[PDB]
This record gives structure tokens, C-alpha cells and sequence, in this order.
């Protein structure tokens, strides 16, 4: 299901082949200086060369920071990981502030890994030993091979296995006329019960009789995993299973992150390199979108430009909304953009301009197209006009209730009177502020 | 292999001579002769490790190479010497106190290398016999020089069956424990050659005597010792989040036992460095503890990078230089870093662009140095890769002045954004 | 007597694997013994000739309705 | 059971998609606690030496004239708890031993006696050369 | 390695007067001859809860005198060096740290006798009986003296099973703790197999059944934390150390009361011996008002040890109050319960001879000219800074091919390195450029 | 030789030196002067021993060091054992494992004892033989006057097989539970055998407080009070029903409550939230008669900028009785110093006593009490026997005081 969101209209930056932003494309309109600025960092990400780079989307509220910020995830595509987070998610009750930053830093660095494994399936028809002519002294014959016949929907083929496979089979306690599972690369043999096709009657036992496996007896298909560094970190951190009583502590919540860096410089961060150089995994460095960064504490800001200096770190796309504002956690500090001067010195700021009536009108048209509203040309013009007064948010939010009033009034398109009636039932921030100031 | 380059990956160590004389632009370090010489002196003091409990502070203008000098020292120190880099804001944890975090940070840079002389065997498996009924068997190992036959015991047979090694495998047999570590396979294959199987890979067989006395080494940090010794939770020192060490029952015992080991000669010492970046974040209590934490033979040297001037100390209202109280500041001697000049910034940009494998014209260097002298050095360094992308997008070869000038207008460094912040966005 | 010897050998170049039943060659087949393939089929009921789903405990006759 | 863990759950066979989704290489990237034990065995043995200065019996016993149904139920509770977790706590016995008591590490036997160091150096070469030694003492206790 | 090793005693004459140059301590003669009375009181084992406040400017030896006090009493009495920042614990109550440190500074030397079973085990036949649990176990240990059979509880057999031991190996058994270790198989069977994973240890000597007295020295906090966090062998209560293992808060009736009663029962019967300690709470000036107010009842206790505080501030606002200030950063109510000891600020000659003493500690050969120049450089700065331009100076001299240290060496080392005061003016000059 | 308890700051205090009519003597039982406050302490002690009018609070005010804690220690000593006297500092309620209000009500409950009587039968003799027939057997016990056999039942044989007790061990056997305890191996640990009867009925009384009962009736083996593992009991569910069950024990002949005593020292540390709880916790039946002291006057209340006597709000200040202590004179100070010297092994001269009294009236009283032992030890340094004036002067020079150390701050230190 679609479930239309507030940003389900932005499909991309809308840049041409020469890197110049179109006036209106891929849902975005205007902001050419910004959509071209934040387009270079897309190639920066697609290079997988730099680490710890940062770009700051600094502009007034409602200019489109989040609009063209998550649109980069569209241009980059879903293949590369994209970890969004608001500045209020750092404050936690079970994990220190400066640690949520690191945890999110490693969640943005993806690591796709590929493996190929042969597979065997089908009803085992017979397992007869292959004779070895008295390898030791005159005690008895020896199993040099074991002829196994596997039946499948395609065909039945006889195969030889090693004597160790024979021992594994004997200790596995399987019989003939059932379905087994063999993996020659590792050697482990798994069982899938008997063959539901002919082996079981109407009996009740849920032995999980697998139907006659359909397909070739031998099949190979590369498994492509998509694991992040944070996922493997938490895995090595919060083990699973039903043994090793330390792991049996499944009753406790165990939210206990703050992965010690020993486990970073040691495990997965190292086996990642040992798999990449081995030709098994391909690192997929992602993006770390941190909006409302002005909410981070002074400690968080200080740790930010220490983790951003590490060779293992993704790009960062900040979105600062406050102007010259006091840093949270300190006093009598008037750093611009609510970000310390030291950190602003490390980020590349992209200034988004203020939308003109025509650009806001285009945005309203696009949002109406996305929501599926059949807004008329008069209603659109009046919406643009009443949106030039207030912000773009209130202007473009008057499409769903107006459409409801239309449908209720026997209509199929928003008319000039519908948005006028809705404009009186609901008002924006400035109107409510004036009404409050007039009252007590 | 794939670990993308960072902002400090270009320095491979202090560009010093054998007499601690810093070169102009050797080994990635450009200019900053005085601070580099001081860091070289303190590093020579580190590789000696006969005094512990000292500290050295590197102060200067923002973007002058404090963290750069720290990374250079870390690199020139090399492995086999614990180096811990921590920001002042990292000790503010919720699962442990500030003093506990500081103790852990200190003890994480004190290594104990126990030399163990364990005799083992190393040879290519030629044949194995095992009579299952207790079970008994034999083993034959081959090296390039000699061969022999072994009459395996019950437990050796059990271990080899758990490993389930086969002929041709090159393995190492620990005479003490019996652990079988297989390095790979010799030139042997085809268990049946009719069954399925993965691709085969082979490696040369071991050389020299079959049984030989080699030297293993186990190097762990004092923090890891106190950790695995803190409580009986199995396989600690990773455990994903938790350290609750006790002062006396564990810590003092670890110190005493390490001293005893040093006495007889099991593992004497290998001190490290604790680079505490942005130490101005530490609370007054953190400095109060650091005062007496340095007064211990197990207190490794620490390096602090400060950017603040005359500013109140966090956690109180006491104005003090470097945002550090004069109590802790009494021990550490301070090093001053001179702002980079025109030729220094130009050469820094040159090296940092040659690190990213980007070619910039002679005028590109001049314009970028102009920008990085009117603006901060970090912005001029960030403009090296941003300008290196438009060039490629236009199928260019080397960054020109036009690409840099365009990417300069595309972004704002620190002042072109605050000067334009004249719209009263929010406050 | 009950000796089952596993023998791995480095033949010529290439590693083979033998498992010999020193007790007696008959145990080479005793272990991989059996092969009782299944031969059941649906027991159509006698009343409506529908595919049987049950078995009356009293009559033992398979029925479906 | 594994919600978002990087390794897959119990795969009953290939017929269900869940098998062709998790690579064994990624499975080796996550170490279970017993695998961490196998990794750390060396340092676990050669660095775990601390012991509590005092060790009192577990229960803070309580004298009383209690009801007759309390002690039997508590005994059954302890029996139930012990029969289940101890088989799973066995792997930690190795560390509980080192944490329980501490014996000489056999390195001091040679260190605390200079003449034994030269004897070690000599016997090493004599065995490398293939000789066989006869060690004579007056003292029998010295033979120990 | 030496950081505060130059101090090795108060360096006092038999008449208590401080010997000007002795024990690596020079200066502060009044403070040292005063700490002489303190150490004499500590060795008396008569008073309890007496507090001392080593007050003075920074780098005046108060901590040096505090450690010299420990060096004077020796390693026999307990000494607990504590900083005022250790009370702000997040895992346990703030006053809990203070009370457990007061309890931890009290020693208890208790001679104990324990039995030991050892030797080469011959056989282990678990006596079977119907309940259907194993009744007993007969174990035969063969030693150089003789071979004896003994019956042990099923718990010891279970522990042996945990060890995965067999018949004919060497084992160590302790009936007090119940822990049974596995030293390895007997040595005589080394020729049995060709190569095995077992270790071979000579047949244990002495009688199979042997005892021995152990003179152990521990503290009361050890018993407190052992009774608050119990431990044992083969008991599932150890689960408490996996899911319920935070820092404990021993109740009053346990920290005091029963533990003191059992310790007195041990003492009055001739098994234990009390030894007071010294609680050196350095940097006390930054404790919380709550800690200062609890110190009232803490010191007035008849069990509290001799405390030796060390303040640095002259007059600042007390932490935790935020509005009221007092001398030393300590409230006056607590300041009335301490015997303040002054610490004189060092003079040029005293500082010069301190530098001299510190130089010869960590193997440094400094010339007289460089020594005198260090005095000039020190009279402008603090002693702790001037006493630290020795190791860098020696390392730089080792590079210049000069075995000793000359004027130029310490002049260049005094130029590469700045100090607090000399670096504060550099920031005051460039005020609006450091941020 | 040296016990866990030594010569503290309140050892001389052996109790209130009052007559049969609560009239304080000039100097008795280690309490000097302080007539008015000491007799008020006597009145409160008497009305506590009465134990009818519960829920009363008293505040011992006065200048710093005016025996405000000495009066409380004397009251504790006079009340004697078998009556809970809980003493805690105002800072001890600030706990991380439990809320301040919960800690306060916990201390309240701890300050209330419950008297219960038992009629168990305890055996006390020596083992002669133990038998086991794999199971039943027989047991023969011995005392200095008689010997007897005993049939080892299931419980007895099991317990004696689990325990290593064997022949020749003086032991005790509670026939109710069967707890075995050996007090010494044999004749000469070793200890002689007991006397009198082997089995004799013994009355036992336990003054368990409501806190102990609550902790016993909260969890499976809930007796975790030894380390306060509990973070707070369930109010109104496991705490109100225990009160009803105790009232049931009372007025039936099963148990009787013993009103304890609480002494919160330095109450000015208590915040406004703790005072608010006291305003209602002191109005219940099971509420102890507490005492408190504070050396501050009208200071700020922890929590707000309000100024109130003792740093305590007016709502609670009008809810308690104040007991002010007057400053000591030369006579009282000298007598206190003499009693302190008698507590220790020091013996000062008369002129030394006068000098020390002058020194203690100049700066403060506690300073002289502290210098007592310093001068005693300095006398032993010169190989003397009596503490002369010269030793006290040497000490006064060596060890500084609050007022003289503060004035020496003519050199600026850190801040
Ligand atoms: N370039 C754009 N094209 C189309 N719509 C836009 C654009 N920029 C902003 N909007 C609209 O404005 C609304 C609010 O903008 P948003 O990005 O949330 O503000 P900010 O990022 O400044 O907090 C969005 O719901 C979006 O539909
Ligand atoms: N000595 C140096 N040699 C080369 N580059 C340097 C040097 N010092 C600083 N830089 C450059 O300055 C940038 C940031 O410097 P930084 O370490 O942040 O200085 P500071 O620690 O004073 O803030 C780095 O990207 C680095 O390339
Ligand atoms: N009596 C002394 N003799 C020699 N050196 C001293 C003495 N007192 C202090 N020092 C020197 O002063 C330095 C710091 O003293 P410290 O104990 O920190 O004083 P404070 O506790 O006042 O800071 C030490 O390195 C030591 O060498
Ligand atoms: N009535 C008295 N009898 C004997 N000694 C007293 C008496 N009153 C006070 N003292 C002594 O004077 C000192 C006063 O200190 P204290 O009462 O503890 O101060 P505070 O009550 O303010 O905590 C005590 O150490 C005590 O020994």
C-alpha cells in the first residue's frame, strides 16, 4: 500500500547529464543552487574514497532541507544504505549520548557479502557401500565410496560420497525412502523428514514430510547478504542461541550497547577487510542523515568532530534550522546556526533560498498530484496566494481537508470556495499567535 | 584493504631525523617545526618507558595540526605499543562514573606481553589410522627434511577427530594442550574425486625439523586484564558494554601481580600513550582525579589538544587558561603551534591533494591557498575533493581554477553562511 | 573384535579416505543396511468411494465422510 | 527468533526462501560466546588470577522454627534450578577454577634456582644432539 | 618506573624533628614533624576517627607527606589512597563509597589453618545407594609416603567430573573451600603413550593428608562485600552474579553489627589481630556538601580509622551548596573535626635541592651549571614544572652525544616546552582567537 | 587486645546522668553541665519508655559543638539494648537504589521493634556414636551427668550425614528444625562438654523490627536485608497488611511492639520532599519518637530559596519541640577535658589542664579534645610521663585550628 507521506513526491535531484539542475524535474522545483551543490556530494559518496566528510544544509524553516536531503537517497538508490536520524534520538536512558552517534556511524557503513554453495535434495532411494579391496590386513573390506541415489521431480541420479560422509550418515540415524540435505562444500548433511508425496499416509504425526523436492538434484545459487557494520557489531555484542548460559540470559532486556572499541579494531571491522581483500564481500559506504543537529549536546558536538576524523566513517548531511542561537548545554554562547564555530569550520554549508510565489505554487501542484487531488486552476491560484502570506507548509497542507469538503459537497475537484472555507476553519501559526496575544 | 582515507590518513609519522630534527615536509608533516620537535622529544621519551605519570599539552589556533601531530605520533609509534585516542566527551558514560572511565582509559594503554616458550610439532599429515571400537590410532607427519610415525593416544585421537583432519593437511600440534591448528592443505586433493566439493588450494609444506621450539607471545592491556578479572562472566573484555571493576579486590591485585611478573621476568612493561582530544569537555571532578591518577608508576603519558583560551571550566564558574584548572595544568608542559604561513598552507594543500590522487594546476594551488588563508585550512582541504568531482563530471584531467571557483560558490565555509544569515530563521 | 578403523592416505599426490571394517567384511553392509522403500497408497472408502481421511477404530475400515 | 540478526534462523530445507538469504561467511563474522571462549582460551588461562580476599558461604542463613512446607519447597526449587543450568554452566568451570584458587605457574621452579637454569640450557642442547643424560643427586627430596 | 618514589619516609629524627635532607624529602620540616605525631598515633591502635587536613598551595608536598606517612608505617598496616572524585558513583549511593572505604581501611590479620588432600589417584568408585542419587565416593590417593583411601561428599565427585579427571592422575583437593584442581596425570606414565595432550607432574611428595597454617592479612571491607555478595562452589546462587550483579549496598546491620561481632569473636579467642589503617582522601576540596555532612557521623564512629585529608583551595564556594563559601572548600562543621597541618611554600634553595634529589632518582646525571639554571627557571615558575625538565633534558643530551646535561640542553628544553603561567599570557594576548 | 571498637569521639558517654526525678547532676556518667537540655532528653526518654503517645519529634538546636550529638548518644546508652535506636545522617537518605522518601520510611520502620516469644526446645550434649544402616540408625549423646540413645530418623540421619559431625563433638540439636552446631571438638577448636540436662526447654525472644518482617515476607528467601538488595517494598500491598497482621499478633497474646528511637543527625541536609513526608509519617500509630539536631540557624531550605530555622520549613518547624543547648563555660569545658582524659590513658597536670581549657575556650571546644591525644603522644616522645604545658604548646604550634588556619591564608591558592 502506498500510504502517501509528506515527502513521497521527491524522486530525485532532477539534474541533467551535465550536472545542471532543471527548473522542475523529479518532483523538485527551484533550489537549483542547492540541488547542484548537494549533487556533488552524491558523486563523493559514489566514489567510496573519502571518509568523514560533512555537508550542512542550513536554511530557514520549511525551505526544503529534508526535501532534497532524502532525495539523495533516491539518486544514490536503495542499494547503498541510508541511515536517517533526528538530533533528539541521542538522549537515551541505557546508552550514553556520545555512543549513539558512533552506533549510527557504523549503521550507515554497509557491507554486502556474497557466497556460493552447492545444494542437494530429493528422496534417497538407496545407500550402498563401495568396496575397497582389503586396504589393511585381512580383516575385511572397506568403504572407499558410498553410492547414494536421490530422487527428485526432475530425475533420479546416483552419486558417490566420502567414507566420512558415510559415518555422518550412520550417526545421523536416517533411513531410505526419505528426503535428506547434503552440502559438499562443508560436508554437513541435514534431513528434511520423509517424502510427503508417497511416504506418509493420513497419519497425524507432524514429522514435516517435505514433498518430493522439485528441481535438479544438484543446484547452486549465490546467496547475496546485505549486512551493515552495526548489525554485525550488535550480533557479536548480543549473541543468540540456546547454550552457553551467559547467552541463556534471554529474560533480561539486554539493551546494553556501547560497543567497546576493542571489539571494533578486533572483530568484524577486521574480518570485513579479510573478506574484502579475499574477494568475498564488497564494502558499500552509505549516508548518515542527521537533521535537527542543533539538538545535539555540547558533548555530542565535540565527539562529532572526533569521529568525523576517523578513516572509517560515512558522509554526513546536517540540517540546521536555527539561526544565531545558543548552543544547547552551554551558556552565553552565540555560535551561528546553533552549531559551534569549530564544527561549522568542518562542514560545507549549502544555503537554500526562499521560495517565490511561483515556486511555492509549483510545489503545491506537485504535492496535489502526489496526493491524487484534482485541484482546479482557481483553487491552485488562491492556495498560492494565501501561501505567500504564511509558510509553504500550511499552504500545501490545505489539500486533504479541502478535498474532503469537496467530496462531501458533491465534487470531484477542489474549487475556489472549498479552500476558502477550509482557510477559515483552520489557520496558520501567525494567526493563532495574534489571537493569543489579543487574549490573556 | 578497503578502509577509505580520512582527514588524518596522510601523515605516516613525524618527519624527524635521528637527532629529533624536524624536516620541512617529510613523512607528511609540513612546517610546524617547534611543535614537531617537542612531539619528537616526548615520543623518544615514550619509546624508553622508564618514567610514567607525565603529560604534554599541544595548544594553538583551531586548525593548526594538534590532532595532526597526535596522529603522527600514533603512527610513528607503530604497533606493539598501546595507543588510545579518546575525546573529552567520551568519558561521560551512563554505565560507569567519570573516574571509572578515566581509569579504564589509562589502563587500556598499559600492555603486558607474556613470553611463552611452548614446544610444538609442525608437519604435513601423510597418513592417519584410528581404530574405533577405547579407540586407538596413529599419525604420520612429514616435513621437507624428515618424517616420523606417531602412536596417537586417546585424547590426541579425540582432538584430531574433532578437527577431523585428513592426509595432506599441514597442521601444528601443541605438545602441551594438543590443539591442532591447520594452516592449509599441501599438494593433495580428491577425497573421492567423484563427489561434489569446492575448489582446491595448496601451499608448500613446512621446512626444517619436524618438532621445533618456537616463541608465541600474548599481548593484552591492563584494562583487559582488570576486565576479564572483574567478574566471572566468562569471556569478558568484549561483552559489548559493561565494566564495573572494583578498586581493591581487582585493580590493586592486578597491579601487584603485574609487578610480581615483572620481578621474575614474565612480562615487564610496555607503556603507552593516551591522546585525550578536546580535553576541555572533562568535568572539574575529572581533573581532580587526573591530578592523582598521574602519580602512579602505571600511569602512562597522555597528550591533550586544546582549542579554547581564557574560558570558564566546565562544571563550575572558574575562569582559567586552556579551560583547565591550574592544579592539573601544573604538571603538563605546554607546546605552542604557530599558524601556518602562505608557503606552509600551500604545501599542506599540495600534499593533501596528492594523497587523494587528484591533479591540480599551478594556479589551482594559488587560488586554493588564497582561499585557505582568507578562510580556514580545513575548508581549503575540503575544497580539494569537491573541486575534483566537477572536473571528472566534465571529463576533465586535472582540477583547474574555474572548477575550484565554481565549487567555492557552490558551498560556504564559515562566514558566507553567517553573513547571509540575515533572515531571522529561528532562535 | 569390534574394531572399525578409519584410514586416510596420501596416495600419488591427492588424499584418499578409506574406512575398513576389520572385524568382518559383513559389517561393511551391516551399517548401511535396510533400504525399505515406502509403498503406501490412498485407501478409497467403500461407501462413497471418496479419498479416505480416517480409519474407524471399530471396523478398521478407512472412510472419508 | 532472530528478528534482525545478520544470521538466519533454523532452515528446515531449501524449499523456503529463508535458506538462500544468509551466507555462511557472514555467519563466521559473528562469534558466539563459546567461540569467544575458544578464541581467548590462552589469555583466559594466563591472565585470570584474581581471587576474592574472603569467600563466605552463599546463603545468609536464617534461624527459625519455620513452617514445614517452606524448606522442602525451597529444596525442590534448588534441585530444579541446579539440574538445568549446571550442564550449561560447565563451560565457565574453567574460569571459575582460576578465579577460585591460584597455584604456582611452574616458571618459578627454574627461576628461583640458578643451577636449574644452566641445567635446562644444557639438557636442551644434549637432547638436540640426541644424547641421554644421567642426573645424580645425594638428596632424594631434590629429585622431587 | 618512578613518579612519587623519591619519598620513602618522613625523614624524622628520633626526637620527631624533621631531618632537613632525608628520606628524599626536604622542606616542610614543621609538617613532617607534625605527621610524625600522626604516625605515632596510628601505630598506637588506641584512637579512631581522628582526621587530619594537609592544607597548602599546589605542589607543596602534602601528597608527598601523605605517601611518606604510608612508607613510615610500612606495608603491614592497610593504606587506602582515595581521591575525592571516587564518591560520585553512578552505580551505587554516594555515601556508600565513603562508608565502604572507611570499612576498607581497617585491616584484619587472621591466622588460619586448613587441610589439604593430594597425591596420585588410584581409583574412584562412587558408592551407589537409593534415595537414587550417588551416596558417597571412595578415592585412593597414592603418594611417596603411602596410599590411603578416603570418603568425600558427592559434591567433590561432581567437581572432579567437571575436571574430566581419570584414574591414575594427580589432583589437588581442599576440604575447606572444596575446590579440586587438576595438576595433570602422573609422571610415571609419560612413557605409556607417544604423544598426548595431558601434562605430567611428579608424584606429589609428603603425606596424602597434610595441614598447614596460613597467616592471611585482609580487610573488613572484604568480609563485608563477601557477606553482601556471597560466593561458593556448585551453588546456583552464583546466578546472582549474572543478572543481579550491580554494586552492593551493605545495610547498617551488616556493614556494622554482625560483621564486627564475628570479627570480635575471632579476635578475643586468639586468632585475629587488629591493625588500623590510614584513609588518605586527597582532593577533598571538591566533595559534595552531602559527603562533608556525612563525614561528621563517619569520623565520630568508634570504628573509623585515622583520616588524612589534603586540601588545595584557599577559599571557594562549597560544591553542592552553590551559594556559601568556606576555607579549603570544606564546611566549617567538618573543619572543626580535623587537625590542620600547614605546608610551607618552597624557597629557591629548597626548590633547587628538591630538583637535585629528583634528578638522581630516575638515573639522571645533571651538571651543577644546569642545576643552578634550573633554579633560575623555577623561581619564575612552579616547582613541579621545573622538576620535570630533567627526563626530556637527559633524552636530548643522549642525542647530542654529551653524556651529561649542560646549559644549552635545559635552555632548549625550556624553550620547546612552556608552562601554565607562560602559556596563559599567550592566550591572553590572542584572546578572541582560541575557540 | 584491641577490639573492633576503640576510643571514639563519644566513648566517655555512658548515658544520661540524671537522678530518679530526672534532675541532671553537675557531672555524672560522662555528661558535664548541659542541665536544661539533658533533663529535656530525660523527659523524652521517659515518655519513650512509656510508649503510649507516639509520633513526636524533637530538635536539639544550639551553637556548633554544644554536645548536640553527645545528648543523643547518652540517650541511646541510657535506653540500653533491646530497644531500637536508629542513628542516621541527613545525607544517607539520598540513595540511588531507592527514593529518599522510601529510605526515610524504611528508617522509620527500622526504628520500631516487635517483641515475640518462642518456646523451642534445644538439645546440648556430646556425640558418642553415630550409625547408618543403608536408611535408619541410632545416636548416642553424652553430657557430664548422663548419656542416652536416640533413634536417627530420616531428617536426623540425613542432616548428620550431610554434616561431618562425628563421635566426640559437643553439639546442639534444635528438635524443631534439627540445626546441628558444634562448639568445639573435644575436652580442651576444642571445648569441654556441657553440664546439666541434655534436653531442656529454652525460651527465646526476638526483637525483630517491622523492616525485618517486611523483608522476610516480600520474596522467596526475601531476607536480603543483609545487603539491601531491595529497591523498595510494595507500599499498601505488602506493607499495610503486615501492620494489620502485627496488630492481630497484639491484643491476642502473640506479640508486643517495642517503640524504638530515631536520631537523624544533620537534618538540614534533608530536602523539602523529605520534610513533606515527615509531616504525615509522624501521625501514624507505628511512628517512633525521633530526635534531631542542627548547628545552623535560619538558613536556606534545600530545594528552594526559602529561609527557615534549621533550614527546615515552617510547616514542620511548628510540628516539633526545639531543645537549645547553651555554650559551655570554663568550668564545663575543663570538666569535659578531664573526663575525656580519663576515658583515655592520659593524665595532664593542673597547669596543663588550665592551659588546655584556655586554648579550648579561645578557638573551640573540639580543638582541645583533639589536642589532648596529640600532647599525650608528644609527651611520650621526650620520654616523659605527664603532659606538661610545654607539650601542649608544641602541639598548638604543630597542629593548627580552624580559626588560626583561616587567618594564615595570606597567600592565594587555587579557587
Ligand atoms: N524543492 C522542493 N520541491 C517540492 N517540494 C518541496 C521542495 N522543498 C520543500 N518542499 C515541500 O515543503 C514541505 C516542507 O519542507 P521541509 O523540507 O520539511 O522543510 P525543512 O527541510 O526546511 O524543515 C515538504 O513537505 C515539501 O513537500
Ligand atoms: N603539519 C601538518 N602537515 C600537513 N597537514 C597538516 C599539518 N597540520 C595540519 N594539517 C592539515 O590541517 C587539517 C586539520 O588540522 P587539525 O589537525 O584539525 O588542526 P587542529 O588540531 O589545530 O585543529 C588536516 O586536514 C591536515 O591536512
Ligand atoms: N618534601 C619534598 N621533598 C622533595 N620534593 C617534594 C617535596 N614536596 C613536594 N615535592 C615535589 O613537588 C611535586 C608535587 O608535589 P605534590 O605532592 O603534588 O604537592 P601537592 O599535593 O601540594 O600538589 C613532586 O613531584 C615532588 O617532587
Ligand atoms: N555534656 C557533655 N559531656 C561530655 N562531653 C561533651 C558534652 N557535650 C559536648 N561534649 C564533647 O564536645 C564535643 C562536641 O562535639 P559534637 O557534640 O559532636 O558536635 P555536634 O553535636 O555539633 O556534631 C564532643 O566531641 C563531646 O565529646
Amino acid at each position: 500500500t502506498q500510504r502517501i507521506a509528506s515527502h513521497s513526491h521527491v524522486k530525485g535531484l532532477g539534474l541533467d547529464e551535465s550536472g545542471l539542475a532543471k527548473q522542475a524535474a523529479s518532483g523538485l522545483v527551484g533550489q537549483e543552487n542547492a540541488r547542484e551543490a548537494c549533487g556533488v556530494i552524491v558523486e563523493l559518496i559514489k566514489s567510496k574514497k573519502m571518509a568523514g566528510r560533512a555537508v550542512l544544509l542550513a536554511g530557514p524553516p520549511g525551505t526544503g532541507k529534508t526535501a532534497l536531503a532524502l532525495a539523495i537517497a533516491q539518486e544514490l538508490g536503495s542499494k547503498v544504505p541510508f541511515c536517517p536520524m533526528v538530533g533528539s534520538e541521542v538522549y537515551s536512558t541505557e546508552i550514553k549520548k556520545t555512543e549513539v552517534l558512533m552506533e549510527n556511524f557504523r549503521r550507515a557503513i554497509g557491507l554486502r557479502i556474497k557466497e556460493t554453495k552447492e545444494v542437494y535434495e530429493g528422496e534417497v532411494t538407496e545407500l550402498t557401500p563401495c568396496e575397497t579391496e582389503n586396504p589393511m590386513g585381512g580383516y575385511g573390506k572397506t568403504i572407499s565410496h558410498v553410492i547414494i541415489g536421490l530422487k527428485t521431480a526432475k530425475g533420479t541420479k546416483q552419486l558417490k560420497l566420502d567414507p566420512s560422509i558415510f559415518e555422518s550418515l550412520q550417526k545421523e540415524r536416517v533411513e531410505a525412502g526419505d528426503v535428506i540435505y547434503i552440502e559438499a562444500n562443508s560436508g554437513a548433511v541435514k534431513r528434511q523428514g520423509r517424502c510427503d508425496t508417497y511416504a506418509t499416509e493420513f497419519d497425524l504425526e507432524a514429522e514435516e514430510y517435505v514433498p518430493l523436492p522439485k528441481g535438479d538434484v544438484h543446484k547452486k545459487k549465490e546467496i547475496i547478504q546485505d549486512v551493515t557494520l552495526h548489525d554485525l557489531d550488535v550480533a557479536n555484542a548480543r549473541p543468540q542461541g540456546g547454550q552457553d548460559i551467559l547467552s541463556m540470559m534471554g529474560q533480561l532486556m539486554k539493551p546494553k550497547k556501547t560497543e567497546i572499541t576493542d571489539k571494533l579494531r578486533g572483530e568484524i571491522n577486521k574480518v570485513v577487510n579479510k573478506y574484502i581483500d579475499q574477494g568475498i564481500a564488497e564494502l558499500v559506504p552509505g549516508v548518515l542523515f542527521v537533521d535537527e543537529v542543533h539538538m545535539l549536546d555540547i558533548e555530542c558536538f565535540t565527539y562529532l568532530h572526533r569521529a568525523l576524523e576517523s578513516s572509517i566513517a560515512p558522509i554526513v548531511i546536517f540540517a540546521s534550522n536555527r539561526g544565531n542561537c545558543v548552543i544547547r548545554g552551554t551558556e552565553d554562547i552565540t555560535s551561528p546556526h546553533g552549531i559551534p564555530l569549530d564544527l561549522l569550520d568542518r562542514v560545507m554549508i549549502i544555503r537554500t533560498m526562499l521560495y517565490t510565489p511561483q515556486e511555492m505554487k509549483q510545489i503545491i501542484k506537485i504535492r496535489a498530484q502526489t496526493e491524487g487531488i484534482n485541484i482546479s486552476e482557481e483553487a491552485l491560484n488562491h492556495l498560492g496566494e494565501i501561501g505567500t502570506k504564511t509558510t509553504l507548509r500550511y499552504s500545501v497542507q490545505l489539500l486533504t481537508p479541502a478535498n474532503l469538503l469537496a467530496k462531501i459537497n458533491g465534487k470531484d475537484s477542489i474549487e475556489k470556495e472549498h479552500v476558502e472555507e477550509i482557510s477559515e476553519l483552520f489557520y496558520d501559526a501567525k494567526s493563532s499567535a495574534k489571537i493569543l496575544a489579543d487574549q490573556q | 584493504r578497503i578502509e577509505r582515507i580520512g582527514a588524518h590518513s596522510h601523515i605516516r609519522g613525524l618527519g624527524l631525523d635521528d637527532a629529533l630534527e624536524p624536516r620541512q615536509a617529510s613523512q607528511g608533516m609540513v612546517g610546524q617545526l617547534a611543535a614537531r620537535r617537542a612531539a619528537g622529544v616526548v615520543l623518544e621519551m615514550i619509546r624508553e618507558g622508564k618514567i610514567a605519570g607525565r603529560a604534554v599539552l599541544i595548544a594553538g589556533q583551531p586548525g593548526t595540526g594538534k590532532t595532526a601531530i597526535a596522529m603522527g605520533m600514533a603512527q610513528a609509534l607503530g604497533p606493539d605499543t598501546p595507543f588510545t585516542a579518546i575525546a573529552g566527551s567520551e568519558i561521560f558514560s551512563l554505565e560507569m562514573s567519570k573516574t571509572e572511565a578515566l581509569t579504564q582509559a589509562f589502563r587500556r594503554s598499559i600492555g603486558v606481553r607474556i613470553k611463552e616458550e611452548t614446544e610444538i610439532i609442525e608437519g604435513e599429515v601423510v597418513e592417519i589410522q584410528i581404530d574405533r571400537p577405547s579407540k586407538v590410532g596413529k599419525l604420520t607427519l612429514k616435513t621437507t627434511e624428515m618424517e616420523t610415525i606417531y602412536d596417537l593416544g586417546t585424547k590426541m585421537i579425540e582432538s584430531l577427530t574433532k578437527d577431523k583432519v585428513q592426509a595432506g593437511d599441514v597442521i601444528t600440534i601443541d605438545k602441551a594442550t594438543g590443539k591442532i591448528s591447520k594452516l592449509g592443505r599441501s599438494f593433495t586433493r580428491a577425497r573421492d574425486y567423484d563427489a561434489m566439493g569446492s575448489q582446491t588450494k595448496f601451499v608448500q609444506c613446512p621446512d626444517g625439523e619436524l618438532q621445533k621450539r618456537k616463541e608465541v607471545v600474548h599481548t593484552v592491556s591492563l584494562h583487559e586484564i582488570d576486565v576479564i578479572n572483574s567478574r566471572t562472566q566468562g569471556f569478558l573484555a568484549l561483552f559489548s558494554g559493561d565494566t564495573g571493576e572494583i578498586k581493591s579486590e581487582v585493580r590493586e591485585q592486578i597491579n601487584a601481580k603485574v609487578a610480581e611478573w615483572r620481578e621474575e621476568g614474565k612480562a615487564e612493561i610496555i607503556p603507552g600513550v593516551l591522546f585525550i582530544d578536546e580535553v576541555h569537555m572533562l568535568d572539574i571532578e575529572s581533573f581532580s582525579f587526573l591530578n592523582r591518577a598521574l602519580e602512579s608508576d602505571m600511569a602512562p603519558v597522555l597528550i591533550m589538544a586544546t582549542n579554547r583560551g581564557i574560558t570558564r571550566i566546565r562544571g563550575t564558574s572558574y575562569q582559567s587558561p586552556h579551560g583547565i584548572p591550574i592544579d592539573l595544568l601544573d604538571r603538563l608542559l605546554i607546546v605552542s603551534t604557530t599558524p601556518y604561513s602562505e608557503k606552509d598552507t600551500k604545501q599542506i594543500l599540495r600534499i593533501r591533494c596528492e594523497e587523494e590522487d587528484v591533479e591540480m594546476s599551478e594556479d589551482a594551488y594559488t587560488v586554493l591557498t588564497r582561499i585557505g588563508l582568507e578562510t580556514s585550512l580545513r575548508y581549503a582541504i575540503q575544497l580539494i575533493t569537491a573541486a575534483s568531482l566537477v572536473c571528472r563530471k566534465r571529463k576533465g584531467t586535472e582540477v583547474q581554477v574555474d572548477d575550484i571557483k565554481r565549487v567555492y560558490s557552490l558551498f560556504l565555509d564559515e562566514s558566507r553562511s553567517t553573513q547571509y544569515m540575515k533572515e531571522y530563521q529561528d532562535a | 573384535g569390534p574394531i572399525i578403523t578409519y584410514h586416510s592416505v596420501t596416495v600419488p599426490r591427492c588424499s584418499r579416505t578409506f574406512i575398513t571394517f576389520s572385524d568382518d567384511a559383513t559389517f561393511e553392509e551391516w551399517f548401511p543396511q535396510g533400504r525399505p522403500p515406502k509403498v503406501p497408497v490412498r485407501e478409497v472408502c467403500p461407501v462413497t468411494h471418496r479419498p479416505a481421511l480416517y480409519r474407524d477404530p471399530v471396523t478398521d475400515i478407512p472412510y472419508a465422510t | 527468533q532472530p528478528v534482525a540478526s545478520p544470521i538466519g534462523p533454523r532452515s528446515p530445507g531449501p524449499s523456503h526462501p529463508t535458506f538462500w538469504t544468509y551466507t555462511e561467511a557472514a555467519h563466521r563474522a559473528v562469534l558466539f560466546p563459546q567461540q569467544r571462549l575458544d578464541q581467548l582460551s590462552e589469555i583466559i588461562e594466563r591472565f585470570i588470577f584474581v581471587m576474592p580476599p574472603v569467600e563466605a558461604p552463599p546463603p545468609s542463613l536464617h534461624a527459625c522454627h519455620p513452617p514445614p512446607w517452606l524448606a522442602p519447597r525451597q529444596a525442590a526449587f534448588q534441585e530444579q534450578l541446579a539440574s538445568e543450568l549446571w550442564p550449561r554452566a560447565r563451560p565457565l568451570h574453567r574460569i571459575v577454577c582460576n578465579m577460585r584458587t591460584q597455584f604456582p605457574d611452574l616458571r618459578l621452579i627454574q627461576y628461583d634456582c640458578g643451577k636449574l637454569q644452566t641445567l635446562a640450557v644444557l639438557l636442551r642442547q644434549l637432547k638436540a644432539e640426541g644424547h641421554r643424560v644421567l642426573i645424580f643427586t645425594q638428596m632424594t627430596r631434590m629429585l622431587d
